[PDB]
RNA sequence: AUUCCGGUUGAUCCUGCCGGAGGCCACUGCUAUGGGGGUCCGACUAAGCCAUGCGAGUCAUGGGGCGCGCGCGCGCACCGGCGGACGGCUCAGUAACACGUCGGUAACCUACCCUCGGGAGGGGGAUAACCCCGGGAAACUGGGGCUAAUCCCCCAUAGGCCUGAGGUACUGGAAGGUCCUCAGGCCGAAAGGGGCAUGCCCGCCCGAGGAUGGGCCGGCGGCCGAUUAGGUAGUUGGUGGGGUAACGGCCCACCAAGCCGAAGAUCGGUACGGGCCAUGAGAGUGGGAGCCCGGAGAUGGACACUGAGACACGGGUCCAGGCCCUACGGGGCGCAGCAGGCGCGAAACCUCCGCAAUGCGGGCAACCGCGACGGGGGGACCCCCAGUGCCGUGGCAGCCACGGCUUUUCCGGAGUGUAAAAAGCUCCGGGAAUAAGGGCUGGGCAAGGCCGGUGGCAGCCGCCGCGGUAAUACCGGCGGCCCGAGUGGUGGCCGCUAUUAUUGGGCCUAAAGCGUCCGUAGCCGGGCCCGUAAGUCCCUGGCGAAAUCCCACGGCUCAACCGUGGGGCUUGCUGG
RNA sequence: AGUGGCGAAGGCGCCCGGCUGGAACGGGUCCGACGGUGAGGGACGAAGGCCAGGGGAGCGAACCGGAUUAGAUACCCGGGUAG
RNA sequence: GAGCCUGGGCUCCGUGAGGGGGGAGAAGUCGUAACAAGGUAGCCGUAGGGGAACCUACGGCUCGAUC
RNA sequence: AGCCGAGGGAACUCGGCAAAUUGGCCCCGUAACUUCGGGAGAAGGGGUGCCUGCGGGUGUGUAACCCGCAGGUCGCAGUGAC
RNA sequence: GCCCUGCAGCAGGGGCCAAGGGUGGGGGUGUUCACCCAUUAAAGGGGAACGUGAGCUGGGUUUAGACCGUCGUGAGACAGGU
């Protein structure tokens, strides 16, 4: 026999030429600035694995598919991608742009922490973004729905001074 | 593989195209076996010479075959007394 | 190629019934031969270190086991590979502490508490019976273990019976027979830990064992074997479950 | 060594190949030709696989006649009619099954002395 | 994503093959900042050869005795006891009851362990250490004297085994079994020792049973070859015996003529078997080094001793083939154990620290030992999360000038961490500074009709095809596109391929109907009625180890990883 | 003499007589699923060729001659062996 | 029951005077057999003959043109 | 006209001329090639005495002729010479 | 045993005296000679009725038998072979 190997969490695409995935991934890119393919690929991988487990669970009969079936519909409300009255078909009109704004980057400007993503970004990785309690420095955490609320500057930060220069230039937009 | 190189030579390329292709024959070191193997590059052949210890390829081709117009070749000739033919090629390296 | 007995044991190769953290290490205790079966027991290191938590590491444990702290079936045991099994009892005076062993609706081995009154009997299976010299009767019980009794009374006592027995002196109350009446526990199989009474027995030819049938309170009705039933009682059970 | 351990055909008739050696467990012992003695008896004892003892015979002069359930401790004369082999009953050699003379008369061996120690004997009607 | 694109013609539609475009494994070129987790690293060729050091010991509460200090205490060796048959390495051989699964032993063995029921009576002996004297180059080894035991031997009693005649108490589905009585015989136990103390701890022998571990048997299941067609002669069975722990042609004596085979025997080739893995929408194809369960081997081959267990990797004997020491008389060794070396090759690491954790052996215990195990060192082994700056103003088309900010990463330090360290985590000081390449640029296929050189030379090229003086296709320069701490080359497998087609292909003309008929096995078979219930269907009992796979929750910052639970996998077997 | 007919196919044409195989039509006749295909095996099977024996008109491979041709081991002409 | 020797069977590999045909390769010699009725319509089978493509005879097919 | 000859074994000679080797019976096992009848006793190998016994075939047969096996023992040698 | 040298030594070349001793074994061929091998101090050439058949052998050659090739109408021949 042959032992276990652990193997990867995103797919890649069938062909590298074409214009316009090449075109879509391009604009995605630029519009939620990430650093490479990979990051928006594994994404992607997320949302049709969640697609693949409605296709399965659909006309199944049994116990086990009912209990998978409410596991998947309280998961998409706990990550906040979905409401509490929902049902099995509302997952199948999800796409990716959903999975890319439950990400810390994303939030932290939409919150008005940061002026832009690549700011969000430095932030986050220099270690001046906290979670309901903790330091968290990894821009893909997929934030929850529960601690949307709970993000601020950490207590040891200059940013969590309402006079440092740099927050000041960052109220000013707002 | 590696082996030894004992002449140099030059083959015709097959119509309907005129060239000579530079080539030698190699004494490989597993089994005795002689192949035949091609310099690739713009003077390749002038940084080697016979006696020195050459690394052998697959040249790329339909079922591990002949590519283009050069066939009854099947190999290829990538490394020289432990230096990349690339290298010696562009200049950034040195033959000892 | 093997040339004799192990006295190894991997993690990875352990019996289901134990609650072991199977890739932290590479070694398990084997346990020494004894009482029960490899697949119906658990040593007392583990006991002592992982159920409980008295020690964290096994030189404590060792050292709390060779000064007689620990208690089973009324004896003390300071062997660290001494096998515990179902329907056994730990004690510890010290604590005031008692615990039954029995199995999960899953097929694990767990620690039921019990008190003090209850820590001085044991239930026993007859699972053979023998005749040796001297012209006595010989009953093999559950655990491995034996019991004597005279001729005069041989009839009473047959192969599927429960005996309560006072654990340390071994002196035998309260005989309970296998009818169609009476209070089961299931030992083994798919409806392991659950409880009833029994309904009907069956035969079968040439080997194949017998089955019986049961029915829990809540009027459901299930089969399973006859050498799986435990009877703890008559009418309602002897010992707390 | 005597094997005793394993065929190398196969029914059809083929042919097999020693996947390994010849193990320990697997073999005899050579075999006790039990013959009537002239001055004295001889045994020899033997350990065996677990620790355990067999008793040979190897020569033997006393046997014990059982005439429906009275034995008698008699002496062994001629040895006759072994049906196991033609040349047991000239060399005077006792096996199971035997036919040997007492002083009272015939009688049919009925233990195995290679494995017992004792040559007991029915007596024939 | 259940996918297509380029190529036979002056142009067209087909068949059919070659190539591209995706993924995984091994070698390899150029390039390289930092952490975490993990079942990664001399497997492919040579199961080829090995210098040095380590890989298996423990008990002083079994016994006598020597030495050092105050009968006591410390230490050393000797006799004695248990262990060394586990663990660790490898994949040569093996097409087999070797492996998997279901069953069986009423045909068998079992030291350490548990329960119960019973016993420890009476005598004897030697011999190591110690002292005298030694021999041999060594390896090894002789004589004499003195002594002890949980050392050895002997009597007795228990008990063990065989047979014959009876009784029927037990188990079981079923007694060549167990129990009772009688009779005739062979073998034949034990340490009341040690310790504390004024009874407790550790122990010795017998029996009945269990557990642990094994031996043997059976049904089912899983490669290729007919340019391999007949094979077998203790071969198939029976009667009687020997031998084994035990059934058995396992072996022997005698009587017979059977056993396997076209549904492919025998022979030959390759190959450790499975759980598992890679790929694919799935059916399916392919592999089975690393972790677990089983098997086999220890330079090739054969044979034995001791022991509960071996025909014994770090114990023995011989032959063959290799090597080493020698005072030439003689002696010794085989890393497929950890590191390290030579050789072979395209192809694989430090001659490191520790028994603190997990476990094993020994020991009443305290505790000692363990290249198993754990911990670090080297390596583009696999997976997860990040970095190589951000903001604002202005000028251009992502860059530059200017003005400020931050410190993941870097430099230095204090704690915690750790067996000790290191790394990692918390804090402090400095400072945008300490850190992008590789392939491509004619079409397929994303991206230059720009400039200089070469001039059918040199060279490119998976395929089509460029190059013969204005080359978008060579070489270079400047620009641009793909991926990105990675990107390219060679070989292998799956897919592409409805080009192996059960799902699901085709045979007038493209590859392809026997020249035509009659028929054996085999496959396919008309309509109604009654029965059985073998296939088939439903319900339920006992099995199909764990890891691996899917889901949710919880613990390491999230994750990878680990844990709890619920499902599948285990291509299935079996009782009703 | 047919674009025709019989035959499993190969293949079968003067007339009369004898022996023999198979198919179609008609049929309130008989049996009562006895059937289809057929691995391996078998039977038939143009011309030419071989063996053994007979026969031999015409035609005619090989062969020999005359022409035609740059040549002509051929096409055309005259003879001829096997068949 | 090793090793050694001897004979036999099966099987793998290396080599050898000389000869045989196959496949590629700028440009060579002799002919002109196939495509049009290709200048004697072509091709199957059997046999004989010839420097070579090829030619003839017997039986067949049309995948043969003109009337 | 005959018998034996150490160690080597055709170096003798036109030439292995002459001599020597093998040799009966039972069992096992036997090639190329072939006109399928042969080759073929191919080749190559093992056994073989005396004594004490046990069995089988035909037969009425403790008349007669034949066929298999065990054990014991002696010798340099068992178709012991021919 | 000596003399000359285009004789350093080891050797070679050429010549004088000397006939006491030695000058062998094998391969193909009927051979003599000639050729070849391995050794050796070297492996000389000739005469004696081409020494030696009232000493041997008997391969070759020259009878009587037969085969092939050539020559010849033929009978037959060949200083041609077997």
């Amino acid at each position: 026999g042959d032992p276990k190997r652990q193997r990867k969490k995103y797919e890649t695409p069938s062909h590298p030429w074409i214009k316009e995935r090449l075109d879509r991934e391009r604009v995605l890119k630029r519009n939620y600035a990430l650093k490479n393919k990979k990051e928006l690929w594994r994404h992607e991988t997320q949302l049709k694995e969640f697609r693949r487990r409605a296709r399965r669970l659909l006309a199944a009969r049994g116990k086990q598919a009912e209990i998978e079936r409410q596991q998947l519909l309280q998961r998409l409300y706990r990550l906040g991608l979905l409401p509490a009255d929902a049902v099995l078909d509302d997952v199948l009109s999800l796409t990716v742009e959903d999975v890319l704004e439950r990400r810390l980057q994303t939030i932290v400007y939409r919150k008005g922490l940061a002026r832009t993503m690549k700011q969000a970004r430095q932030l986050i990785v220099h270690g001046h973004i906290e979670v309901n309690g903790q330091v968290i420095r990894s821009p893909g955490y997929l934030v929850l729905r529960e601690e949307e609320d709970t993000i601020t500057y950490a207590k040891g930060s200059p940013f969590a001074k309402e006079g440092h220069p740099e927050r000041m230039v960052i109220e000013q937009a707002k | 593989a590696r082996g030894i190189v004992l002449e140099k030579i030059a083959v015709e390329a097959k119509q309907p195209n005129s060239a000579m292709r530079k080539a030698v024959r190699v004494q490989l070191i597993k089994n005795g076996k002689v192949v035949t193997a091609f310099t690739p590059g713009d003077g390749a052949i002038n940084h080697i010479d016979e006696h020195d210890e050459v690394i052998i390829e697959g040249i790329g081709g339909p079922k591990g075959g002949s590519m283009g117009d050069i066939p009854g070749i099947r190999y290829k000739v990538v490394k020289v007394n432990r230096v990349s033919l690339k290298e010696l090629v562009k200049g950034r390296k040195e033959k000892p | 190629a093997r040339k004799g007995p192990k006295r190894h044991l991997k993690r990875l190769a352990a019996p289901t019934s134990w609650y072991i953290h199977r890739k932290a290490y590479k070694w398990a205790v084997r346990p020494s031969p004894g009482p029960h079966s490899m697949k119906t027991s658990i040593p007392l290191i583990y006991i002592v270190r992982d159920y409980l938590g008295y020690a964290k590491t096994a030189r404590e444990a060792r050292k709390i086991l060779n000064e007689g702290k620990i208690l089973v079936d009324g004896r003390v045991r300071k062997d660290y590979k001494f096998p515990v099994g179902i329907m056994d009892v730990v004690s510890i005076p010290e604590t005031g502490e008692h615990y039954r062993v029995l199995p999960n609706r899953i097929g694990k081995l767990i620690l039921h508490p019990i008190s003090e009154e209850e820590a001085k009997l044991k239930p026993f299976r007859i699972n053979n019976k023998r005749m040796v010299k001297g012209a006595k009767v010989q009953l093999n019980l559950h655990d491995g273990s034996n019991h004597l009794v005279s001729l005069a009374e041989k009839d009473a006592y047959k192969t599927s019976y429960t005996v309560i027995m006072q654990v340390p002196e071994r002196q035998i109350v309260k005989v309970l027979p296998f009818e169609v009446g009476a209070y089961v526990f299931v030992t083994q199989g798919k409806n392991v830990a659950r409880k009833g009474k029994i309904v009907e027995v069956r035969q079968f030819p040439m080997g194949w064992p017998d089955v019986v049938t049961i029915e829990d309170e809540n009027g459901e009705l299930f089969d399973t074997l006859k050498e799986y039933a435990f009877v703890i009682g008559k009418d309602k059970p002897e010992i707390s479950l | 060594a005597i094997w005793q351990g394993r065929s190398l055909k196969k029914p059809s008739g083929g042919r097999i190949i020693l996947a390994r050696k010849k193990r320990k467990r697997e073999l005899g012992r050579e075999p006790a030709n039990t013959k009537v003695g002239e001055d004295r008896e001889k045994r020899k004892i033997i350990r065996t696989y677990g620790g355990n003892r067999k008793v040979r015979l190897v020569e033997a002069l006393y046997a014990n006649v059982f005439e429906g359930g009275k034995g008698k401790k008699v002496k062994i004369l001629n040895v006759v009619e072994n049906p196991a082999n033609r040349q047991y009953a000239r060399r005077n050699i006792i096996t199971k099954g035997a036919i040997i003379e007492t002083e009272i008369g015939k009688a049919i061996v009925t233990s195995r002395p290679g494995q017992d120690g004792v040559v007991n004997a029915v007596l024939i009607k």
